[PDB]
């Protein structure tokens, strides 16, 4: 759904605390203003992506205190009131499994601060607690109200009568729910059990979010390592040039570093603009899945999990969304 | 329904008149393309470490052998300013194509059809949509049914009548607290529970939360009124 | 008397829906609404 | 039953049609309504 909001200052990166290098950088005109603008456009878009996926409900729906969902046990996907962040049980499995990659990026690059290379990590507009509270409202709406809170106000319906409305949607007559309701609830409870067990046991499954963290980490590794490149100048350290030479012999060396560094930013910003377009495509798909699999029942084949779609439950993950799709 | 549609179109006129914010998604695309061009033209003013950014002044003030060294700088910096602009434009064009392919998909599914896709063709249950053109874009007026004034009701998954369990064919069972009805799913219009409104399956035991109520048989008064005409014929035939 | 103010944002209005195992809400009336959507 | 089904045309047109009975739930009701009637007639032959 998003990636880490990283803003690099092009002046700090190319010419860190040298007024001499800054005076030379001005000869290239707008490229640093344009590069800081380009990265700021990517950073603003991460909030847009996260808001379009999660903020689809305009009321914060609470789940009732009386958990009589006709035998269906949503305890693993509803909030635990006793935790500090009010996440579900399954959301904490997702959170730990990706934060074991985030914490590397945060220490290498939670009051985040600018590094001397000019790298800065900005906070998202929505905290993980605010994404959990939107996700709670979507799930509490779904189990108390069915699809009706997508279209109108939330209209309550008993959960086994909602599942009958859904069974009719897949072309199965509603008595096939009620004549089997303990079996349908036991298979649902057993399948939410297998989700929980799998997310605790698995090495590979959250690779689709690990990949987004790892690409941004590696693009920042590459961008920072290019500060060590001489570009044919006497040194890759900017003060070690201004200490050794004079006001004219230095400039030929500083301009080498300005040229190569600026190209290293122009490269990084191009990879990041193309990346942001791929994460926005993923966020527009996640917003479409939230609208069509959570706020409704989809007759689109295989769009909401491999089966006939009944309903879906959103769960937050770091930089992403998980849908638990429920299928006949 | 006509007066609500006519009123809602009246609010579209008022909204599109009253605020400059309304077409912001189009104005943002004009503004970014204008910004990218204005930046590309400002890079012609940049020195790139030549003694002047004006190419004709470099050519006037220097002989061929020295001028090539100055103009090499200006070519390198200007060529990078084109490759920057054209990269931004190729990436921008991909965001505008994704938007155009979405708009073509909404034209096909919301105008040329009716969509079951929730929140795709506007918020609510989609009735139909009307396209209107705009500068470099398209506006869709999505018409939706939104359910507006609810009452709470007591409800049951099924009815027992003759030990057989009954379910709605379409719609849901509801009660005002004294009588049971069947009604359509998205609009309160109650009807007497009958063997036409309901279908039967199994005994009364297996459906959790089932309720006892009469199910009316619409053929029964036909055979009862036809039985009273028969009883008049038999009683009359006692008399000759 | 106006001022710049900073605050934790509200996500939306609160609503505890009146769910029970035997109760349903059904709309007696509906609004036809027309919503503009704008695409580049 | 005649409720679970609907009619169109005659047997010769459908490739691979099969002969089976289609039941009518109005019928055994109307027969119970004949056995209720005939016993009446027979009683009224008696006096
Ligand atoms: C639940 O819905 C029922 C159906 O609309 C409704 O029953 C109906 O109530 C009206 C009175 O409000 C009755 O009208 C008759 O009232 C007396 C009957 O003796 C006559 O003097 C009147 O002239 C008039 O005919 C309907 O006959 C009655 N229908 C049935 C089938 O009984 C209930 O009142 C509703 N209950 C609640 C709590 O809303
Ligand atoms: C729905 O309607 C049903 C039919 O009127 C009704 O079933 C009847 O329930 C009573 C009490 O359970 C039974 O009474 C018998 O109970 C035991 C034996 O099981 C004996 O101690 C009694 O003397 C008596 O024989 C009826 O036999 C039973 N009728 C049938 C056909 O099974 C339901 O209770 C009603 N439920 C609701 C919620 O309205
Ligand atoms: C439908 O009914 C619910 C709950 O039943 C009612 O609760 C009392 C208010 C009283 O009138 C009882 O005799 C009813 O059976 C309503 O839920 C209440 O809503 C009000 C706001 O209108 C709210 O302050 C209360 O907290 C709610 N009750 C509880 C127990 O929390 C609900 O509003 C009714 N729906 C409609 C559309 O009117
Ligand atoms: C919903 O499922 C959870 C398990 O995922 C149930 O919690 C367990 O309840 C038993 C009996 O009290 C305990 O022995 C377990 O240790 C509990 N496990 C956990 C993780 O809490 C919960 O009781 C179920 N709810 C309903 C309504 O059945
Ligand atoms: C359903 O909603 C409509 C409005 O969309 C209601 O119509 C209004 O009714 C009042 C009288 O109750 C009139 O003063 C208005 O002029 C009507 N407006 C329109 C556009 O017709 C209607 O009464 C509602 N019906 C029910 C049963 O609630
Ligand atoms: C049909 C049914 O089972 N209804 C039950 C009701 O009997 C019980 O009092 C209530 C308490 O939560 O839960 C519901
Ligand atoms: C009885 O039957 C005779 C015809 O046989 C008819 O003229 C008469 O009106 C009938 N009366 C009633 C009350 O049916
Ligand atoms: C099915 O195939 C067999 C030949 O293997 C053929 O005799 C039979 O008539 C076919 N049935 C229909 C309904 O066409
Ligand atoms: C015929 O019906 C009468 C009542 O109408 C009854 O008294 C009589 O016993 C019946 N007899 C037989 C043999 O059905």
């Amino acid at each position: 759904v998003s990636m880490t909001k990283t803003s690099v200052d092009c002046t700090m990166y190319i010419c860190g605390d040298s007024t001499e290098c800054s005076n030379l950088l001005l000869q290239y005109g707008s490229f640093c203003t344009q590069l800081n603008r380009a990265l700021t456009g990517i950073a603003v878009e991460q909030d847009k992506n996260t808001q379009e996926v999660f903020a689809q409900v305009k009321q914060i729906y609470k789940t009732p205190p009386i958990k009589d969902f006709g035998g269906f046990n949503f305890s693993q996907i509803l909030p635990d009131p006793s935790k500090p962040s009010k996440r579900s049980f399954i959301e904490d499995l997702l959170f730990n499994k990706v934060t074991l990659a985030d914490a590397g990026f945060i220490k290498q690059y939670l009051i985040c601060a600018q590094k001397f290379n000019g790298l800065t990590v900005l906070p998202p507009l929505l905290t993980d607690e605010m994404i959990a509270q939107y996700t709670s409202a979507l799930l509490a709406g779904t189990i108390t109200s069915g699809w009706t809170f997508g279209a109108g106000a939330a209209l309550q319906i008993p959960f086994a009568m909602q599942m009958a409305y859904r069974f009719n949607g897949i072309g199965v007559t509603q008595n096939v729910l009620y004549e089997n309701q303990k079996l349908i609830a036991n298979q649902f409870n057993s399948a939410i059990g297998k989700i929980q067990d799998s997310l605790s046991s698995t090495a590979s499954a959250l690779g689709k979010l690990q990949d987004v963290v790892n690409q941004n980490a590696q693009a920042l590794n590459t961008l920072v390592k290019q500060l060590s490149s001489n570009f044919g100048a006497i040194s890759s350290v900017l003060n070690d040039i201004l200490a050794r030479l004079d006001k004219v012999e230095a400039e030929v060396q500083i301009d080498r570093l300005i040229t190569g560094r600026l190209q290293s930013l122009q490269t990084y910003v191009t990879q990041q603009l193309i990346r942001a377009a791929e994460i926005r495509a993923s966020a527009n798909l996640a917003a479409t899945k939230m609208s069509e699999c959570v706020l409704g029942q989809s007759k689109r084949v295989d769009f909401c999990g491999k089966g006939y779609h009944l309903m879906s439950f959103p769960q937050s993950a770091p930089h992403g969304v998980v849908f638990l799709h429920v299928t006949y | 329904i006509a007066n609500q549609f006519n009123s809602a179109i009246g609010k579209i006129q008022d909204s599109l008149s009253s605020t400059a914010s309304a077409l912001g998604k189009l104005q943002d695309v004009v503004n970014q393309n204008a910004q990218a061009l204005n930046t590309l033209v400002k890079q012609l003013s940049s020195n790139f470490g030549a003694i002047s950014s004006v190419l004709n002044d470099i050519l006037a003030r220097l002989d061929k052998v020295e001028a090539e060294v100055q103009i090499d700088r200006l070519i390198t910096g200007r060529l990078q300013s084109l490759q920057t602009y054209v990269t931004q434009q190729l990436i921008r064009a991909a965001e505008i194509r994704a938007s155009a392919n979405l708009a073509a998909t909404k034209m096909s599914e919301c105008v040329l059809g009716q969509s079951k896709r929730v929140d795709f063709c506007g918020k609510g249950y989609h009735l139909m949509s009307f396209p209107q053109s705009a500068p470099h874009g398209v506006v869709f007026l999505h018409v939706t049914y939104v359910p507006a004034q609810e009452k709470n009701f007591t409800t049951a998954p099924a009815i027992c009548h003759d030990g057989k369990a009954h379910f709605p064919r379409e719609g849901v069972f509801v009660s005002n607290g004294t009588h049971w009805f069947v009604t359509q799913r998205n609009f309160y219009e109650p009807q007497i529970i009958t063997t036409h409104n309901t279908f039967v399956s199994g005994n009364c035991d297996v459906v959790i939360g089932i309720v006892n109520n009469t199910v009316y048989d619409p053929l029964q008064p036909e055979l009862d009124s036809f039985k009273e005409e028969l009883d008049k014929y038999f009683k009359n035939h006692t008399s000759p | 008397s106006q001022s710049i103010i900073a605050y934790t944002m509200s996500l939306g209005a609160e609503n505890s829906v009146a769910y029970s195992n035997n109760s349903i809400a059904i709309p007696i009336n509906f609004t036809i609404s027309v919503t503009t959507e704008i695409l580049p």
